[PDB]
């Protein structure tokens, strides 16, 4: 149980530098995008990896049902806000590479991503507390029929995994199209842009997609399904935890610090 | 036979260089080391007038120290009220390669050009409510870089014939010209008296032409690069110029050669605008370097730095009152320091 | 391994009893 | 310039009519247009003015919701329609350029006007009504103001217009203190907060008509009774 | 030939050369003269109170 | 903005606002370019389809539903280091080469190694043009590539002459992120708008791709 907690630390400690690294250099319409995702991100480990290191080794909650239910719903909020928000840079790339060339539009597609983390939250907020068994304390949920419980976890999956995931591939895969069709002229230039193209759009959609879904999966299987009480399952679990983590950490790292514009910046910084 | 000649004006260039040496008894830094240095200066950004879309050229501040020009290179001349940010007017060019500007005294009418060899003269204050090219001034060879009003019938012009051309504007002929450059002159100045002007060319020279008469009274050689700005002190007889050696300097009518010059090791990046103050105690400059070092006009001493443009400082313009300084660079925003 | 805590984190209340 | 009215004649009470004023000569499309009545033998009255870009448009105190306005740019017309018209009504109608922005001169061009009969607010006061005059002396007059016109940025705002007999007025002084184009240097305005001067120095001909002073600090605007001039 | 733009530079800088100069302890004396009694209305060199300026 | 007249001017202004954004919106959607090259050289014969309009000369032809801009700075006689940044933001340059001349080819190469080596010009591609194939074809025959290219060692037959000509001019990029596209050009029975087109579409989607974080 060492590792665990000794893992969840370092990724903690990487993603926050990497996050805080960004917004700083940070401080157009692709940066925006950039800084939205970055909070997201910060906010995502700030709330999230102290308070399972706690739940992983404490063996009671000591935090209350105000931090509890806090702490989980800024958990979902992040999360949400996250995901959509690597979908919305996706169809602003679609946008821009396919419609060869909107500050307030973005502002609006923003505001909107935090909208939506709104409505998910407040499942998670809702039915999250503190129980008290037949004494001690806990955090976790507080459903009364275990539909609702079924219905929103296959929502929240579906939509955002989904939905953005299947955006993301469909938006990189017209650019891909168009600069196939569009640039079929050789050149040194060309060719260097495509493969680099490609080289991003492969690394964004599979780190994406490898890293969030353990996370939906375990959820799934606890839907329909147990856990199998055994070591094995422990290690599952974390493993979900740490890819989750991965993600919110290197998401500027795949996304900004791969940028040219990012990196010149950050080399100025 | 020509040797002879040559001989004859390399000689003359001799004694007029020993006169210009025997005239120089000391030096302006040397009897003002008495006179305590003005500390450094804290000015931040008051007002950002935006609404350019491309690189700000030019402006000019009106005599009523509120109304001021910015002429950019997407075509655009807007007039600004610098108190509110408000846009008075966006008169729209004919041209779009524009990088002179300028707001006639009366405040009337107001001057542009650019590559297109003419220099367009507007009305503002138009019976109808809209703003009318006034006239267009054709009969200059190269591009036109600094125009400047002397009154609402006469307006002065350089251009890159190696030319400056006084013109007027009921008639739209050149009233006189100038000539005796050997490079293209970058920029102009005119007197508070509207009587002399300065001119440097990119022959890393400067030359002193008067409206009168028409040929030129002083010749001033002491840079070693491209001239790009160029102002007057308030008095009206020293002249500020900045150059691309990253070097300003400062030269004197009556003196007749050069005073001080301003420089750094730490500054590699050309000078690009320069303006005094009010009174000429202090001097700005625009640096290449995206920032606004000033230079003290009497200690040749850096002050402060306006570092809050995002790109080449490209014009500079400090009010008819001195109230505030106006910035202007290829970041499309220009911003008041006061 | 597994403690109460965490497996009550994931089953819920009537499932982890 | 040019601003023809056209829509008069006499209308029931109670009924509803369209006034047209046609603009040839400015960039009407970049023009506040007012329009002021007069009574057949009273002041000045305004009834409403609509913005440049049709984004505000304001009413007198007495006229909101029968009358409405409109503008046609491509075509340079101004439209008013008038609905359930009353007695008082039965007045001359002005249609008036002002153009807005910063040393600007509003209230500058008057048309020719149309006469159409039928079968809190600044008080603008002027304390005479008829001074007896003759050309080579110069004659002061006065206006005053229920409250105080002189704004933080310290622009005063009060205009002043002569209407001579049978003919439109138009404004002589802005702001009590620019002289507008077209004037005569005869005419000088001064004075501070609620309390104005106009005076005509060395009076001479084609000066002999009625005087206005009107308030432009907020709506409705408010003209005044008028200082008509004899021999 | 190019007789024409040599003669034109010796005669202006005849005349150039040929005028009446004064020492730069002179001209220096003016500008600092200048400076110093014309510093009490120079907004940029001595700060303005905060109360004053337009472009608060 | 308290009063009457601020307010006016201020809805003035806001109108003043949404014009400007709104030509910015369609000056920005044109696509530019700046035409360069020795004199007599077919810098003023490169499409017939001009529709034009001593100075600057302006061409606003429009082709694919994009609208091209060409700048003819040529006639300026001036020195081009203080003018040359206007056109910073240009989509690409066109530069001009007659193969006729074999006394100005010299001059044409230095000209283009200072365009291409310029601190402004550092990412701003090149389309380079090489006038009238037929002229140079026949005084190749006439007259061989060794008065003006000593140090040609390849045969003197007209592919491996232009080829080498080529080669020389491509040679002096020497830079990163800037690329040269090459056709060569007669100016009496080719249409050669569509080159303009695909290689100002290869400047605008690599520009588009740099730009919005890919790469």
């Amino acid at each position: 149980n060492f590792v665990t907690l000794v893992v969840f630390g370092l990724i903690f400690a990487l993603g926050v530098l990497g996050n805080s690294l960004v917004i700083t250099v940070l401080a157009s319409t692709t940066n925006l995008f950039i800084l939205n995702l970055s909070i997201a991100d910060l906010a995502y480990l700030l709330f999230c990896i102290p308070f399972q290191a706690t739940v992983y080794a404490l063996p009671t909650w000591v935090l209350g049902a105000f931090i509890c239910k806090f702490i989980h719903y800024f958990f979902t909020v992040s999360m949400l806000v996250s995901i959509f928000t690597l979908a919305a840079m996706s169809v602003d790339r679609y946008v821009a590479i396919v419609h060869s060339r909107v500050s307030r539009n973005a502002l609006l597609g923003v505001g909107c991503i935090w909208a939506l983390s709104i409505a998910m939250a407040s499942p998670v907020a809702y039915h999250q507390g503190l129980f008290h068994p037949r004494n001690q304390t806990f955090c976790w949920e507080q459903w009364p029929d275990p539909r609702h419980k079924k219905a929103y976890v296959v929502c929240t999956f579906v939509f955002g995994y989904l939905l953005p995931l299947l955006l993301i591939c469909f938006c990189y895969a017209k650019v891909l199209n168009h600069l196939h069709k569009k640039l079929k002229n050789m050149s040194k230039k060309s060719e260097a842009s495509k493969k680099k193209t490609a080289q991003t759009v492969l690394v964004v959609v599979v780190v994406f997609g490898i890293s969030w879904l353990p996370h939906h999966i375990i959820h799934l299987w606890a839907e329909f399904g147990v856990f199998p009480l055994t070591p094995a399952s422990f290690l599952f679990r974390i493993t979900a935890h740490c890819l989750a983590y991965s993600n919110s950490s290197v998401n500027p790292i795949i996304y900004a610090f791969l940028s040219e514009n990012f990196r010149k910046a950050y080399k100025q910084v | 036979e020509l040797d002879q000649l040559r001989q004859e004006a390399e000689q003359l260039k001799n004694q007029i260089r020993d006169a210009r040496k025997a005239c120089a008894d000391a030096t302006l830094s040397q009897i003002t080391n008495n006179i305590d240095p003005v500390g450094r200066i804290q000015m931040r950004t008051r007002r950002t007038l935006r609404g350019h879309l491309a690189k700000i050229y030019a402006m000019h501040w009106g005599t009523d120290s509120r109304l001021l020009v910015s002429a950019s290179q997407d075509g655009k001349l807007i007039i600004w009220d610098s108190y509110t940010t408000n846009k008075v007017h966006a008169i729209p060019l004919r041209s779009s390669w524009v990088m002179t500007c300028a707001y006639a005294p009366s405040g009337n009418y107001v001057a542009c050009g650019g590559l297109d060899n003419i220099c367009s003269i507007y009305n503002l204050k138009t019976r109808e409510g809209n703003v009318r090219v006034s006239r267009e001034l054709a009969g200059h060879t190269g591009y036109l870089s600094c125009c400047r009003f002397l009154d609402d019938n006469q307006i002065v012009t350089s251009s890159g014939d190696t030319t400056c051309a006084l013109w007027d504007i009921e008639t739209g002929q050149q009233t006189t010209t100038f000539t005796g450059h050997t490079g293209d002159v970058m920029s102009l100045s005119l007197a508070p008296d509207t009587r002399l002007f300065v001119s440097g060319a990119c022959d890393a020279s400067a030359k002193l032409w008067d409206v009168r008469e028409g040929m030129c009274r002083q010749t001033f050689t002491g840079h070693e690069s491209d001239i790009n700005a160029i102002c007057f002190f308030p008095n009206g007889n020293a002249f500020a110029t900045g150059s691309d050696d990253a070097t300003c300097r400062l030269f004197d009518l009556r003196a007749d050669q050069e005073l001080m010059t301003y420089s750094h090791d730490n500054i590699i990046c050309g000078i690009t605008s320069v303006s005094f103050s009010k009174s000429g105690r202090l001097l700005l400059a625009g640096y290449d370097d995206f920032n606004c070092n000033v230079w003290d006009a009497l200690k040749a001493d850096r002050a402060g730095v306006l570092a809050g443009h995002d790109n080449r400082v490209s014009c500079l313009g400090v009010t008819d009152d001195g109230m505030a300084v106006a910035t202007g660079s290829w970041d499309s925003f220009l911003k008041i320091w006061n | 391994g597994w403690t109460l805590n965490s497996a009550g984190y994931l089953l819920g209340p009537h499932a982890v009893g | 310039v040019q601003l023809v009215e056209s829509g008069g004649g006499l209308v029931q009470p109670g009924g509803s009519r369209k006034l047209s004023c046609s603009a040839s000569g400015f960039a009407f499309s970049s023009f506040g247009m007012h329009w002021v009545r007069q009574a057949p033998e009273k002041g000045l009255e305004w009834v409403a003015y609509i913005s440049s870009g049709s984004g505000t448009i304001y009413y007198a105190d007495t006229v909101k919701g029968r009358f409405t306005i409109s503008r046609d740019d491509p075509k340079n017309t101004l439209f008013l329609q008038m609905t359930s018209l009353r007695s008082e009504d039965t007045a001359m109608y002005y249609c008036v350029r002002s153009i807005y922005y910063y040393g600007s001169s509003p209230f500058d061009f008057w048309g020719q006007g149309t006469t159409l009969t039928v079968s809190s607010d600044i008080v603008m006061t002027q304390a005479t009504s008829s001074v007896p005059v003759t050309p080579g002396e110069s004659v002061s007059i006065s206006c005053r103001s229920s409250k105080s016109l002189l704004h933080s940025n310290g622009n005063t705002y009060l205009y002043w217009f002569l209407q001579r007999p049978g003919q439109s007025p138009q404004l002589l002084i802005y702001r009590m203190s620019n002289l507008a184009s077209g004037v005569p240097d005869r005419f000088s305005g001064s004075g501070s907060g609620t309390a104005f001067t106009l005076t005509i120095s060395r009076l001479e001909a084609e000066d002999v008509g009625v005087y206005y002073c009107m308030q432009h600090l907020e709506y409705p605007l408010t003209f005044g009774a008028g200082t008509k001039l004899e021999l | 030939a190019s007789i024409a733009q040599a003669r034109k530079l010796v005669e202006q800088l005849k005349m150039e050369a040929n005028i009446d100069r004064i020492k730069v302890s002179k001209a220096a004396a003016d500008l600092m003269a200048y400076c110093e009694a014309h510093a009490k209305e120079d907004p940029l060199l001595t700060p303005v109170p905060a109360s004053e300026n337009p472009f608060r | 903005t308290l009063s009457a007249e601020e307010r006016a001017a201020l809805e003035r202004s806001k109108a003043i606002e949404k014009n400007l954004k709104e030509d910015g919106i369609s000056a920005a959607k044109d696509v530019k370019l700046l035409l360069l090259g020795a004199d007599n050289s077919g810098k003023s014969t490169i499409v017939k389809q001009m529709k034009i309009i001593t100075g600057i000369v302006e061409t606003h032809f429009t082709f694919k539903n994009l609208h091209f801009r060409l700048f003819d700075v040529g006639g300026q006689r001036s020195e081009r280091k203080k003018w040359i940044h206007c056109f910073e933001d240009v989509t690409a340059i066109i530069f001009c080469v007659d193969l006729s001349d074999y006394n100005r080819m010299h001059e044409s190469l230095m000209l283009f190694d200072s365009i291409c080596n310029n601190k402004f010009f550092i990412d701003t591609s090149i389309i380079l043009f090489l006038n009238k194939k037929d002229l140079f074809g026949e005084k190749i025959k006439k007259s061989p590539l060794t008065i003006c290219f000593p140090e040609y060692t390849g045969p003197n037959t007209y592919e491996d002459a232009a080829a080498y000509i080529q080669a020389q001019f491509e040679s002096k990029n020497r830079s990163p992120n800037k690329e040269i596209y090459c056709h060569m050009t007669c100016a009496t029975d080719t249409n050669n708008a569509q080159v303009i087109f695909d290689a100002v579409t290869d400047i605008i989607i690599a520009n588009n791709l740099r730009g919005c974080g890919l790469y």
